[PDB]
């Protein structure tokens, strides 16, 4: 339920193939750019460093919360089907 | 064991047959009748009440039983079965024994009235007589602290104990015999042993603070 | 303009003038008793009159709240808003100690109803719901007799007492739930649920049980409405100090002489009252260890601070202990404290519902860390540990049972704690 | 006739009947006035 | 307007009348510690954690359900809230079992992480705990019923969201238990979405129990196919193979929930 972390955008790429190692069996991969999560404060200075090094990029929109119209007193009522059976 | 926990028992599970009376039936909508519409919900706890003094203890076939006649779901009444006290969830015996050893009226001493009762029954606090007439488990006070040791036998409380008389009473209820409830003595409820320092004079009769036009 | 001859209270006076039902406990004699006279006039000369009488009397939370009479009352005038507002009476009386609304019930049920109906036009509602407790079924039929005849002559019901007013109230039982006698506790078992205490908002004027307002006052309030409004609230108040005035049951019980219910005035200095009550506390007042007038949700006080203290709201707050119900247990040198917070500790075990973690947990630790402290398996820190604790349990309660739960024991760290230190000391001096 | 200092007259504390609050209920329900309808038959209804 | 100015911890900022104060301080940004409230669920007030001193106030506030009043001071980070964050959260992890390597819930645990920032740094418990008899339910989500703390969420996330009775809190005090009583099998097409709700690892998935950890897995997010919803989900990658699949939040098409047939 934490959300410190809902805050920043990132620069992430898409991922490449992973072979199984002939050994053992760790993932080798050969995608250096794979592991390169970057941070951003906002898009607009997201997207500065997409263009600044152009990249063929995507955008995406803010996931932003809605308002959740809280009452504790509509959990119990009369003619309001919202009464709670248990708490 | 104080297990609330259904281990699917071979006779007080879902097979266990149960019926209430009719006579039960129409006592039961008289406490559906007691509450509003809409929340007819509220009969949980005294349809379960007349459920278990029908079957002597509550059976969970009546648990399901009562889920749908009162139109609940089932786990609801669980939990009014499972919280409320007594409302016994396994078979329990004729008489009920709720010893009060709550600090209060254990202060009277009411100690000497649990391990003398549950010396001369042989059986510890707990499990039922093999006769299944007295099953006992320590609880805290019926409401009476006011009064001497007290404990609740079966569905009847008997007050002003004695570590003495509280086994003259209940073997004779073993016996059979069943002495009236109350105090066990002079003492109707809890009068003071010297005098009367309530209620010594007649009551006041009516026309008392006529304010005008009362 | 002055009470200082605070005690001596007669039977007159005290508001169950049959408390102990010597003469015809039902309300067949208590129309002779002065109560069901001029009832439905003073109901219909005004709601904001019947909370005036109760705030010229001035009762404030007897049962357990110091809430005034009369605020409470009148919280509840608003005008009726389609919801169904009810009353209802906390009859649970699962305290250990309390015991005097126990007998009266069997004595003086009649106020008990008749209170509802007075107090009840208090916000133009129209039917009630008295709680009264399952260990109390016999209490129950009592009210059941006298309910019946007022909805037969119409004392309950449409046309309260007379006067074309509909307001009514349905005896219920309890299953022995000390918790349901919590305010809060108290809505869930009222309409089908399990007791575990709600918060405010939604207050009592505000969504309650049903989903509608209903007051829930103690047996107290309505069984003192039909004294303190048609015999007069002036003449309750007279006896008594500012605010806490009047008579109150006082449950005189534990290892004592001659324990009783006796409805002495409220506000009066402790010393002789319970000196002449039980015809003092037995083997004495020096053999005596602590007096709890308060009862199991107050402070023990340790029996010096008990010979220079009043029994009022007030000055028992002073003395840091509570009041309460005036459910005065005795408990003399003999009987060991710790062993007296061991009862007291399980039973508020034994009744928390665990809705909130504080309590649930918190009783639990209770519990377990007292139980060191009897055997003594225990050290001077871990008595401080155990306040801290109690700190922490204070006030974090959805419930006051929580906070119930720390004045008993918070008391007992700041007066007995030699006691204590002592306790815990001589199970590993002699262990070695 | 008058005020007696020296009986239980509260023997209902010591006789009484297996079903005792219910049978007096089902008396009680003739009066009973009725209740304000909710509406819904229940809250999930 | 109606809107209500209020001081939240100095910094004034207007609210709609009747709103929590918990949505007062995520206004401002202060995410106020919290276990039996989740946003799209009813309240319950229960965890105590949640308590935060209101100004001019003799006694903290439950600011759970508590509504606003006309400008009130938030005390975020006052000794008196702390204090009641302190006493409250090592209540909660008292009776919690010592299965923190054990429990699935490590690294994605409320009960840890809040404990890192708003906890104490040692124990002050002497006596023994308690435990509870594990409930089996389903071959989907796994129960284990020592490590629960109680916040009912998934009694609430049951009967009002899948709409069907499975749940209860069965006993009393320390020994009230979440479950079904009578055994049975919850069954719902959304089984599988109690998992996230709990906040401890009291309820975990089976299959993939004991596979993977957070910081192993890489999360990468996409969208249901198993239904026409097109339900937004999250993939967790750890090393070349997919471990567990979590609902991501969008509101319109799936909010923060995925029935069983997709994850
Ligand atoms: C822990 C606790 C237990 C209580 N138990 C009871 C009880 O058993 N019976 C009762 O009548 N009131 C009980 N009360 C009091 C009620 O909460 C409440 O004060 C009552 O309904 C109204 O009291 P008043 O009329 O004196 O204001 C209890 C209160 C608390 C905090
Ligand atoms: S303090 Fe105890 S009784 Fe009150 S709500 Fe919390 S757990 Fe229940
Ligand atoms: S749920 Fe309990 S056992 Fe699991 S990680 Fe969290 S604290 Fe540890
Ligand atoms: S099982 Fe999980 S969600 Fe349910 S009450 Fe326990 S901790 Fe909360
Ligand atoms: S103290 Fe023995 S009855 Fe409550
Ligand atoms: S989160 Fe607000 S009380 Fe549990
Ligand atoms: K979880």
């Amino acid at each position: 339920s934490g959300v410190n972390n809902t805050k920043k955008w990132k620069m992430e790429f898409d991922t490449r193939e992973r072979w199984e190692n002939p050994l053992m069996g760790w993932s080798s991969t050969a995608d250096p750019l794979s592991n390169l999560v970057l941070t951003f404060s906002t898009k607009e200075d997201a997207v500065a460093f997409a263009e600044k090094n152009g990249w063929s990029f995507d955008v995406e929109e803010r996931k932003v919360p809605k308002p959740k119209s809280k009452s504790y007193g509509a959990n119990f009522s009369w003619n309001k089907r919202t009464r709670v059976s248990t708490k | 064991g104080a297990l609330f926990v259904h281990r699917d028992t071979p006779e007080n599970n879902p097979d266990t047959p149960f019926d209430f009376t009719p006579e039960n039936y129409k006592r039961i909508e008289a406490i559906v009748k007691n509450y509003p519409e809409g929340h007819k919900a509220a009969a949980v706890l005294p349809v379960l009440d007349l459920a278990q003094r029908q079957n002597g203890w509550l059976p969970i076939s009546a648990m399901n039983k009562v889920a749908e006649i009162l139109q609940v779901p089932p786990m609801r009444v669980y939990e009014v079965a499972t919280f409320y006290t007594m409302y016994n969830r396994k078979p329990v015996g004729k008489y009920h024994i709720q010893v009060c050893t709550t600090t209060p009226c254990m202060l009277r001493n009411s100690d000497s009235i649990l391990e003398a009762i549950q010396k001369k029954l042989g059986i510890k606090v707990g499990e039922t007589t093999p006769d299944k007439l007295f099953t006992l488990i320590e609880v805290e006070c019926l409401g009476a602290c006011v009064n001497a040791p007290m404990v609740q036998i079966n569905d009847n409380y008997y007050e002003d104990l004695t570590p003495k008389d509280i086994e003259e009473i209940i073997d004779e209820l073993k016996a059979g015999k069943i002495p009236k409830p109350g105090p066990r003595s002079g003492r109707f409820s809890c009068e003071p042993a010297g005098g009367l320092t309530s209620l010594t004079e007649p009551p006041k009769g009516p026309g008392f603070g006529v304010q005008a036009g009362l | 303009p002055k009470k200082t001859s605070f005690g001596s209270l007669k039977d007159e006076d005290r508001i169950f003038t049959n408390l102990y039902g010597r003469h015809d406990w039902r309300l067949k004699g208590a129309q002779s008793r002065g109560d069901w006279y001029k009832t439905k006039e003073i109901l219909l000369k005004g709601p904001d009159w019947i909370l005036g009488e109760v705030k010229t009397s001035g009762l404030r939370g007897r049962g357990g709240a110091g809430f005034p009479t009369g605020l409470k009352w009148s919280f509840m005038n608003k005008p009726s808003d389609g919801r169904p507002k009810y009353l209802v009476v906390n009859a649970d009386e699962g305290e250990p100690g309390t015991c005097k609304d126990r007998e009266i019930i069997r004595h003086d049920p009649h106020k008990l109803v008749e209170g509802c109906l007075v107090g009840g036009r208090a916000m133009g509602a129209r039917a009630a719901y008295i709680y009264i407790r399952g260990e109390f079924y016999n209490e129950a039929s009592n009210l059941q007799v006298a309910i019946r005849e007022a909805y037969e002559a119409g004392l309950i019901g449409k046309n309260a007492c007379g006067s074309g007013y509909d307001f009514d109230v349905f005896v219920v039982r309890g299953a022995g739930a000390y918790i349901c006698g919590e305010e809060t506790a108290l809505i869930e078992s009222i309409e089908g649920k399990q007791g575990k205490p709600r918060l405010k908002p939604p207050f009592p004027a505000d969504v309650g049980v049903f989903g509608c307002p209903t007051t829930v006052a103690n047996v107290e309030t309505v069984a003192v409405s039909p004294t303190i409004c048609r015999r007069g609230g002036a003449w309750f108040a007279s006896f008594g100090r500012e605010r806490n005035s009047g008579t109150k049951l006082f449950n005189i019980s534990g290892h004592v002489n001659h324990p009783c219910t006796v409805e002495e005035e409220m506000s009066v200095p402790l010393k002789e009252l319970i000196e002449k009550h039980a015809g003092g506390v037995i083997g004495g007042w020096d053999n005596l260890l602590a007096v709890i007038p308060g009862g199991s949700s107050t402070p023990l006080i340790p029996k010096s601070v008990c010979e220079t203290v009043l029994m009022d709201f007030d000055a028992l707050v002073q003395a840091q202990t509570g009041l309460g119900t005036a459910a005065v247990i005795v408990m003399d040198r003999s009987t060991d404290i710790v062993k007296a917070i061991a009862r007291l500790i399980e039973f508020y075990k034994h009744e928390s519902c665990g809705q909130c973690t504080p309590c649930r947990e918190g009783v639990d630790w209770m519990n377990k860390v007292m139980a060191r402290f009897v055997k003594g398996d225990a050290r001077p820190a871990e008595i401080d540990s155990l306040w801290e604790i109690s700190k922490q349990i204070e006030g974090h309660t959805i419930c006051a049972l929580g906070d119930g739960a720390a004045w008993p024991v918070q008391g007992l760290i700041r007066h007995f704690r030699p006691e204590l230190e002592e306790r815990m000391q001589q199970f590993a001096l002699q262990h070695q | 006739e008058p005020f007696d200092n020296s009986t239980y007259r509260n023997l209902q504390h010591h006789e009484y009947s297996t079903y005792t609050f219910l049978d007096l209920n089902v008396e009680l329900s003739k009066f009973r006035m009725p209740q304000p309808s909710s509406g819904r038959q229940s809250p999930r209804h | 307007s109606n809107l209500i100015e209020v001081f939240v911890d100095g910094q004034s900022v207007m609210v709609e009348p009747g709103t929590t104060v918990l949505q007062a301080c995520e206004k401002v940004g202060m995410q106020i510690p919290r276990f039996c409230y989740h946003e799209r669920l009813s309240v319950a007030g229960n965890c105590r954690m949640c308590l935060v001193e209101i100004e001019k106030a003799p006694k903290v506030v439950a600011a759970c359900a508590m509504p606003v009043m006309k400008g009130w001071n938030i005390l975020t980070n006052s000794e008196k809230s702390k204090k009641a964050r302190e006493g409250v959260m090592e209540f909660l992890l008292a009776n919690h079992p010592l299965d923190c390597p054990i429990c699935d819930q490590g690294g994605e645990c409320d009960l840890q992480d809040q404990s890192m920032m708003f906890g104490s740094d040692r124990s002050r418990f002497l006596e023994g705990k308690r435990a509870v008899e594990d409930k089996n339910i389903g071959p989907l989500v796994k129960t284990i019923m020592t490590r629960c703390i109680q916040c009912t969420r998934c009694i609430r996330f049951a009967s009002e969201i899948a709409g069907v009775d499975d749940l209860g809190t069965t006993g009393r005090g320390n020994d009230m238990q979440v479950g079904t009583y009578i055994e049975k099998m919850f069954m719902s097409e959304l089984s599988g979405n109690i998992i996230d709700i709990c906040p401890v690892g009291a309820l975990t998935s089976k299959p993939y129990a004991f596979t993977a950890r957070p910081w192993e897995t890489r999360k990468t997010e996409s969208i249901d196919v198993m239904d026409a919803v097109g339900s937004n989900i999250v993939v967790s990658t750890r090393t070349g193979e997919v471990m567990r699949i979590l609902p991501r939040m969008h509101e319109d098409i799936n909010e923060e929930w995925i029935s069983d047939k997709t994850r």
